[PDB]
């Protein structure tokens, strides 16, 4: 038992540290749309197709 | 007298072998009972895996 959860615990450790390295790479990697949809969205809200 | 020393005998060898009898079925059931729950232990280490 404890080799099982000592070997999870450590598991989803360094885990979360892949978790955070995903992240933020895709938390600017997801800027370049700032532009693109926000547009659709500021016309679908006004009714032109501006 | 020869009645009952032949007598006495007879039952100490009984006796000795029966005991080796439930003796061994205990041992057959130690192995057993090792087997089923060392199962047990890391078919549960797996489910903390998971």
């Amino acid at each position: 038992r404890v080799r099982a959860e000592q070997q999870v615990a450590s598991t989803l450790q360094t885990a979360h540290e892949q978790l955070k390295r995903e992240r933020d790479a895709v938390e600017l990697d997801l800027r370049a749309h700032v532009g693109t949809m926000s547009a659709t969205l500021a016309s679908r809200i006004l009714g032109v197709d501006l | 007298l020869a009645e009952a020393s032949q007598a006495h005998t007879k039952a100490l060898e009984d006796a000795k072998s029966e005991a080796h009898r439930v003796v061994e079925e205990a041992r057959t059931d130690a192995e057993r009972i090792a087997e089923q729950l060392e199962a047990q232990a890391d078919v549960e280490a797996e489910r903390i895996k998971m």
